[PDB]
């Protein structure tokens, strides 16, 4: 209907995820929903999410309609009147994006300590976490290089260039053929994520998970930047296991979370040992 | 090997003795009677003990040209449970195991001998839905092996391609 | 001089190597040399094995350059006298380049032997050696499938699959950044190598390294083809330890043989030390 006229509305924000627009055309709905029962606006948000998904087949907006249902079931919980609790629900949901629009500043903020001076830093494709953390570690008077493969599906690591250079960065583009090539002359690795598994895995681009291996082969740190809202219930046990749904020359792909050596969200620095910790705290 | 060792020395022996032909029991016994604090175990526990073994020494069928072996199924098990904890493993095999085959005879590698030693014919009907296999021997790759000896001396797996082309001709291979 | 034109010219058969026309060629210019003394004669051979490798950066060529000074150098120690020894030279290079052509079909009756019914092989690039043994398969009434991946620098996978369509084989292209994805459907590796360097390893395409490495983590059996006239006396600690005559984004890696389980020359199939025992044995 209008919800992805809308959806598609909220994205001209260059900087804004999407699962966060998806989350505030839910929140949006859920003002505009005319409703009397909880079970029917459960319901009618839920056909919405799978819409949306339907529209736009990344995990992180999977992860954001369900991150949405626990915060409706847990509001729910409380108050059982869905009026005051309705209330309760609207400003949980401005404060939650309020708060989860500026995570991405806390993320570089704590990571990009890491980053030495001289290093040489090594990215797979475009990701808006991994430049705001770069800009903040060259805000800090540091020096490094940069190596980006191209990402050969859609050419993001030319973008990441591009946008790299405008900050005065030394970088320069590979193929993804000649991963291994360079992992020799890298220092670390530091790759975004799309979607956070339950073991502590990452669902990333389809030119990640090979980067993860050489590297261990190579005792090379390899750290991932997401945020918190990407954490999905998911337990892929290979790169079949992943859900069509998410894949479509596959379009994504999974990594275990014995190749990760840390993980940097809004919540700290964490160990893949916390994202299962923090899904079960949650009782999504 | 080990009783030629135990007259001098005195060191810990463990055998495992194989499921389906229970072999190890007789070496076991055989090594007793000689006083060498012989001990007995099953194949399921090779790993459980695996971590407070300093050596592994064992022998085969035949050794293929790649450094290969055809051992006594469960070998390769072992090899496995060797290389986790980093445990050498020593290979006792004369001259003539040494065969210039490659592994590339799949479905006939290993010896099917009849399920009446895995699974009785005593079990009653449900015999004529279960498919019961009893390979013989099993192959064990190159890498996991750290020596071979033999009775020209030790050698490493990356060299018996020579020892073949010193034994036999390249146009016998296929005789 | 004009010489780079009877290399090139001798290149209108597609399916001769490099280094065979490049052998060819260096015997084509002894036969038609005038010189009357055994050092002038190495002298010139030594230019034109530099001016062909001028042209041709592959491994091949030099690798056949010195296999051929190196079967100059054994001609010239028995006769002592030029006229003698050029004629026995002369046959023996005849001699030589009649076996020589005969290396593809005897890699090929060997190997495929190592191909069961059923599997599934993944190829990197477009090689005539794998091609000779994947059609010398499905001659054998052996059905598999193949999966071969793009080689971004230039597409040569597009044209190893089309050859695997027009010999009637079942072939799948995959990107080069979804080497990591399928590795866990495939059964063996069969792929080329431009030039096995003494310790055992290969010079091969950039996408070659991180493809053994992908194997050797998944525990799958990678297998090499190449002839005897690539083996060359180089030593490469690293990536960066290559020459840079061979790899101009680079066009070629190196691979350790620690990643290799055998190798399928025309003198059989040896393991990764036994390169090193014939560069050994023949003194180059």
């Amino acid at each position: 209907e209008l919800i992805e006229y809308f959806k598609s509305q909220m994205k001209e924000d260059p900087d804004m995820a999407s699962a966060v627009a998806a989350i505030r055309t839910l929140l949006e709905f859920l003002k505009r929903d005319k409703g009397e029962t909880i079970q029917g606006l459960r319901a009618n948000l839920t056909s919405a999410i799978e819409t949306l998904c339907g529209v736009d087949s990344s995990v992180a907006v999977s992860s954001g309609g369900e991150l949405f249902l626990r915060f409706i079931s847990l509001a729910s919980l409380e108050y059982s009147d869905y009026s005051k609790c309705k209330k309760i629900m609207i400003e949980r949901g401005e404060l939650f994006l309020r708060r989860i629009s500026l995570s991405r500043n806390k993320i570089a903020d704590l990571c990009h300590t890491f980053i030495k001076d001289g290093a040489t830093i090594l990215t797979h494709a475009y990701s808006r976490v991994v430049l705001r953390v770069l800009e903040a570690a060259v805000a800090a008077k540091k020096r490094f290089s940069v190596y980006v493969t191209e990402s050969q599906p859609d050419l993001s690591g030319k973008k990441m260039a591009k946008a790299l250079c405008h900050l005065n960065v030394p970088v320069t583009v590979v193929l993804d053929a000649a991963v291994g090539y360079i992992m020799e002359k890298a220092d670390l690795v530091i790759v975004g994520a799309e979607g956070v598994v339950e073991n502590g895995g990452i669902i990333n681009k389809i030119g990640t998970n090979q980067m993860a291996v050489c590297a261990k082969a190579q005792n090379k740190p390899f750290y991932v930047v997401a945020e918190s809202f990407k954490f999905v219930r998911l337990f892929p046990l290979n790169q079949q296991d992943v859900p069509d749904k998410f894949k479509y020359h596959p379009w994504v792909d999974y990594t275990a979370p014995s190749l990760i050596t840390l993980l940097f969200t809004d919540l700290g620095v964490l160990t893949p040992s916390a994202v299962s910790d923090e899904l079960i705290k949650l009782y999504l | 090997f080990l009783k030629e060792a135990a007259r001098k020395r005195k060191f810990h022996v463990i055998v495992a003795e194989c499921a389906p032909f229970c072999q190890g029991h007789e070496m076991a016994v055989n090594l007793s009677k000689a006083g060498i604090e012989t001990t007995v175990m099953t194949d399921a526990a090779i790993f459980a003990v695996m971590s407070r073994v300093n050596k592994v020494i064992i022998g085969t069928k035949t050794i293929l040209a790649n450094g290969a072996l055809r051992a006594v199924t469960g070998t390769h098990t072992l090899a496995l449970a060797a290389k986790h904890h980093s445990t050498p493993l020593i290979v006792c095999a004369p001259m003539f195991k040494l065969s210039p085959q490659f592994p590339n005879e799949e479905d006939s590698f290993h010896k099917f001998v009849a399920p009446e030693e895995v699974l009785p014919f005593t079990e009653g009907d449900i015999l004529e839905k279960v498919s019961v296999h009893c390979p013989v021997f099993d192959y064990v790759p190159p890498e996991l092996i750290t020596l071979f000896i033999s009775n020209i001396g030790g050698n490493a797996p990356s060299y018996i391609y020579r020892l073949m082309s010193e034994l036999y001709h390249p146009d016998d291979h296929v005789l």
